[PDB]
């Protein structure tokens, strides 16, 4: 549960 | 509504003439107004023109600087200063107001027939 | 035209005129009666409105 | 000179006249109080302004001419359209409903009066007689019955005809400015005209010669219409003014106007009652004023554009409204 | 429910089936205002682009790129029109004929456009000039009578403006002259309105073809106009 | 968390007025032409960037936090449906403006023919495609994230729908350009609005997610790089201009034409 995505 | 033209004669070539158009029925200020004229054998030609408060005054270009016109809301009076005539300027002349106040453009104050015209003021140079 | 528009003003200025308070009577009259019935001066339930 | 004095001195005496029998300071009457005004139906369909529209003698039929070139016939109860017209020219200015709702009249710009059989219900609508005559644009048309209309015109001159024959009847020549607006008396028999010299004349279908001819107004008459009974009528004129004019005063008796308002008035019509006298504006709403009092009574906003239609019903229940924004708009009372 | 009123909504909706069928039409039509004055050859001009296909008002319906222009002449109306040119509000373009070739009664042509121009109902509208009969204006400044400068004092005092392009083998007095009329109409134009609307000046004769294409890219250019004016682009 | 109002107030000023530019084209009736569908269909999508991301946010603080406890399991699968409701979201955003930008392009240079080519109900199933399109990308785009080929795809997407966004507006401000300098040679009588009005479209195209997908593109070119890592490490405030970017279009596109700011003063008047 990362913000947005491809981090 | 009626418009009442004063003034009117034969003068010589180089002569001086007031016309003084009264004009009744109406708010005088709101109005712009016109001076058209008609010569023998030809329409009617617009001539002098001013606005509601004197804020611009227009003149056609065989008259331009020569003759003079104003206005007398106060008096409810309109007001052509006339000097330096010509051949040319036997004529009558019409104080036409325009149809609709608050307006800038003004319609058929040159037609055959209009709502509200002065019955005319003969002037004839020798 | 000129005696045309003299004999219309001619049969115009004849006619008989009524005083300007009987007129307004008659029109203070006419908006009284025929006022109840007036569905915008008093508007009418929705009941029996078809425009609702 | 001599008939230019005549006319003169006989003017001078109308207005003595006029002005000795001139006998308003009066709380009797009650105000209207703010009318209260909300569309309840807004009639969609109409490609451009809509420049004439005239209700049904059934108070729920009504027949609406747009510039698009289009005669409408709504059903203002469910808002289905009944009919749609196609007219001959899309310079319609005005439009009728014959009182037993047989035919419309349209015309306009093209100088003629078309007439068209509502039911025939064996193919659709036709054009059952073209009425021409007029040399200047109609701008009111109107049914005296299925066989007589009165028609105004822009070369000054109205008309009553006979639609069976195809061919003039009466000719009213007594207005020296284009016509724009006439409206039939209750009692159908005179009709009185508006032109853009700012006069308006009675006219008797039977003889065919002015009764009387009224002034007062600065700039030309945009709309008329009758006061309910056939005593009185009203003139909205493009100085920003609406006039009543009462037939036995032969004089003035109420003008309408607003140091707020500027702009002229488009269409003049009279509730049930006469106590409402609905207004269009230029400046793009309608207002109902009060006839009695002379005062502000409401306003009718909504309309995009400027407000050319303005119709009460026979029974008084609606009020339509056409405008330039391209649609209808009826209205009630809450 | 019921059956008749199922049949009014029937026909209700084949109704408005057929009142979107018309608005596709009507809105991919363009309607002209054609103005003018006895003088002005607008016949001429209407029946030179005719070939592109007690009555109050004549319509000639012509095709320039399948774009459907209807221009909307006036025959047979009293000669007063503070009325009826209110019907033309939502026109593209007021094309405007005038008879610049006579110096006399030029001066009401002048106070037409000046009228045209300052009246609301109008002041979106833009009007096309067509300065017409230039030969005639040609042929009456070569032979050096009825001088301008008689009926308008600021010609003498007036100049062939920079942006000018006359056409080759073509005199220097009668150019100076066509300019200065055109000049005239374009100094009534340019100041009123803002950006509102804008006049087309053109110069045509009566025997002128490609007339049509004019209109044509005029209203082309009074669309783009209002267009990049609304995206706030200009 | 420290600094977790970055996420909500401009998710919240989304409310305050992404909601009206949908409504105002519900509520006029002349707010029917294609363009202005375009207009709500991108301040809908803009809606869901918005929401979708602050909620997103909001789970974040809660379950690193210890306000929340929840399986692992079942946290993959709201990410992964948080996740692709932001990529619908901002794929239909970029789609929308590209619309306008089309709608624009073809009302100015097929000025007489346009209502010939395009009417409300060819731009209703304008919408419906690209809502469709953009459904599935947003899918797709998810269900298979950590493979380069959806990483490229969602790189040459803005790539190539930034260049034709400049160049649309480009053309246009060109073409405004020919016209200025013919009304100046009027006897009687600046493209700096033009150029200011080219400039901000442009730039608050860029100012927003410029960043983001440059991350994005240097995640796949240089991630074995200071120099790249240190842009990399801003990706919080990329999201931030994201985000922003929802605040800016309503501004820039239905806050500016004044029948859509006559019907939002009359919404306000209610
Ligand atoms: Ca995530």
């Amino acid at each position: 549960l990362d913000p947005x995505r491809w981090k | 509504v009626q418009l009442q033209e004063s003034g009117g004669g034969l003068v010589q070539p180089g002569g001086s003439l007031r016309l003084s158009c009264a004009a009744s029925g109406f708010t005088f200020s709101n109005y712009k107004m016109n001076w058209v004229r008609q010569a023998p054998g030809k329409g009617l030609e617009w001539v002098s023109d001013i606005s509601q408060s004197g804020a611009s005054i227009s003149y056609t270009g065989s008259v331009k600087g020569r003759f003079t016109i104003s206005r007398d809301n106060a008096k409810n009076t309109l007001y052509l200063q006339m000097n330096s005539l010509k051949p040319e300027d036997t004529a009558v002349y019409y104080c036409a107001r325009c149809p609709a106040p608050f307006t800038r453009d003004c319609f058929d104050v040159t037609s055959t027939t209009y709502a509200y015209r002065g019955q005319g003021t003969q002037v004839t140079v020798s | 035209q000129a005696r045309k528009l003299v004999e219309q003003l001619k049969m115009e200025a004849n006619i008989d005129r009524i005083k300007v308070s009987k007129a307004a009577a008659d029109l203070m009259a006419y908006c009284e009666a025929h006022a109840k019935e007036d569905p915008l001066l008093t508007p009418v339930p929705a009941s029996e409105n078809p425009f609702r | 000179d001599q008939l230019r004095q005549e006319a003169e001195q006989l003017k001078n005496q109308i207005r003595d006249a006029r002005k000795a029998c001139a006998d308003q300071i009066t709380n009797n009457i009650d105000p209207v109080g703010r009318i209260q005004m909300r569309t309840r139906r807004t009639l969609r369909g109409h490609l451009a302004k809509i420049y004439a529209m005239h209700w049904g003698t059934d108070s729920r039929l009504l027949v609406s001419a747009s510039q698009d070139g289009k005669l409408i016939i709504w059903d203002s109860y469910t808002t289905n359209k009944v009919h749609a017209i196609p007219l001959r020219s899309s310079w319609v200015m005005t439009c009728a409903y014959a009182p037993s709702g047989n035919y419309v009249a349209c015309g306009g710009l093209d100088n003629i009066c078309s007439i068209y059989n509502l039911k025939t219900r064996e193919g659709n609508v036709r054009v059952s007689r073209e009425l021409a005559g007029h040399t200047g644009y109609l701008s009111c048309c109107r049914f005296l019955d299925d066989n007589q209309i009165v028609t105004s015109s822009g070369d000054t001159t109205c008309a009553l005809w006979d639609i069976e024959t195809g061919q003039q009847t009466t000719t009213f020549t007594g207005h020296t400015g284009d016509v724009m607006s006439l409206s039939l008396a209750p009692d159908t028999r005179l009709f009185v005209s508006g032109a853009c010299d700012a006069s308006a004349k009675l006219w008797d279908v039977r003889e065919g010669m002015c009764r009387q001819t009224f002034t007062g107004h600065e700039s030309d008459i945009n709309a008329i219409c009758f006061f309910p009974n056939g005593n009185a009528f009203a003139t909205g004129s493009d100085d920003a003014t609406c006039r009543l004019f009462d037939l036995r005063a032969d004089q003035e008796l109420m003008t309408y106007s607003h140091d707020n308002i500027i702009c002229g008035i488009t269409s003049v019509s009279f509730s049930k009652s006469g106590r409402l006298l609905l207004a269009g504006y230029d400046d793009f709403n309608c207002n109902v004023w009060d006839a009695l009092k002379a005062d502000r009574a409401g306003v009718l906003a909504g309309h995009d554009n400027r407000v050319s239609c303005l119709g009460v019903t026979d029974d008084g229940m609606a009020v339509a409204t056409g405008s330039w924004d391209s649609f209808l708009k009826i209205w009630n009372g809450s | 429910l019921s059956a008749e009123d199922k049949a009014a909504v029937e026909r209700s909706k084949m109704i408005e089936k057929q009142l979107q069928k018309d608005k596709q039409v009507y809105r991919a039509t363009h309607r002209l205002l054609l103005l003018g004055a006895d003088n002005s050859g607008k016949s001429t001009i209407v029946k030179q682009m005719r070939i592109y296909h007690t009555s109050g008002i004549f319509e000639t319906k012509f095709q320039v790129d399948k774009v459907n222009f209807h221009m909307f002449d006036v025959g047979a109306q009293r000669d007063e029109r503070r009325k009826w040119i209110q019907c033309f509000n939502d026109v593209t373009a007021i094309i405007f004929v005038v008879d610049s070739s006579d110096y006399n009664r030029l001066q009401e042509a002048l106070n037409d456009f000046k009228s045209i121009w300052n009246n609301r109902w109008l002041r979106t509208i833009s009007v096309i000039l067509f300065l017409n009969k230039q030969d005639l204006l040609a042929e009456k400044v070569l032979a050096g009578k009825s001088k301008i400068e008689d009926y308008f004092p600021e010609f003498a005092r007036y100049t062939t403006p920079e942006d000018a392009t006359p056409e080759p083998g073509e005199d220097p007095r009668v150019t100076r002259a066509k300019y200065f009329i055109r000049d005239e109409f374009l100094r009534i134009s340019t100041a009123s309105g803002d950006g509102r609307h804008y006049c087309y000046p053109h110069f045509t004769c009566s025997v002128d073809t490609e007339n049509a294409r004019r209109i044509f890219n005029d209203c082309r250019d009074i669309i783009q106009r209002m267009h990049l004016r609304q995206y706030e682009l200009l | 968390g420290i600094a977790v109002e970055v996420f909500l107030t401009l998710g919240v000023i989304s409310l305050l007025e992404n909601i009206l530019v949908i409504g105002a084209i519900v509520k006029n009736k002349n707010l029917h032409s294609p363009m202005y569908f375009f207009v709500c269909s991108l301040a809908v999508a803009d809606m869901l960037v918005s929401m979708s991301s602050a909620w997103e946010t909001i789970t974040i603080y809660l379950l690193n936090n210890k306000h929340l406890v929840i399986a692992d399991a079942f946290v993959r699968h709201i990410d992964n449906v948080f996740d692709s409701m932001i990529c619908i979201s901002v794929v239909a955003s970029m789609c929308s403006l590209l619309a306008i930008a089309v709608d624009r392009y073809v009302t100015i240079f097929y000025a007489l023919r346009y209502h010939h080519i395009m009417t409300a109900r060819r731009s209703g199933a304008i919408i419906a495609g690209i809502w469709a399109f953009c459904t599935g990308c947003g899918i797709v785009f998810i269900l298979y994230s950590e493979s380069t080929y959806v990483i490229l795809c969602l790189i040459s997407m803005f790539f190539a729908m930034l260049f034709l966004l400049v160049s649309l507006y480009i053309h246009m401000f060109l073409l405004a350009r020919t016209h200025v300098k013919r009304i100046a040679a009027l006897p009687g009588a600046t493209s700096m609005q033009g150029a200011v009005t080219v400039t901000m479209l442009l730039g608050v195209f860029t100012v927003c997610w410029a960043p983001f997908f440059l991350h994005l593109t240097l995640m796949l070119s240089c991630p074995q790089n200071l120099y790249c890592s240190r842009f990399m490490s801003h990706f919080n405030m990329y999201l931030i201009l994201i985000m922003c970017n929802s605040v800016m279009d309503p501004l820039i596109y239905a806050f500016r034409s004044q029948e859509m700011r006559k019907t939002f003063k009359e919404i306000i008047c209610c």
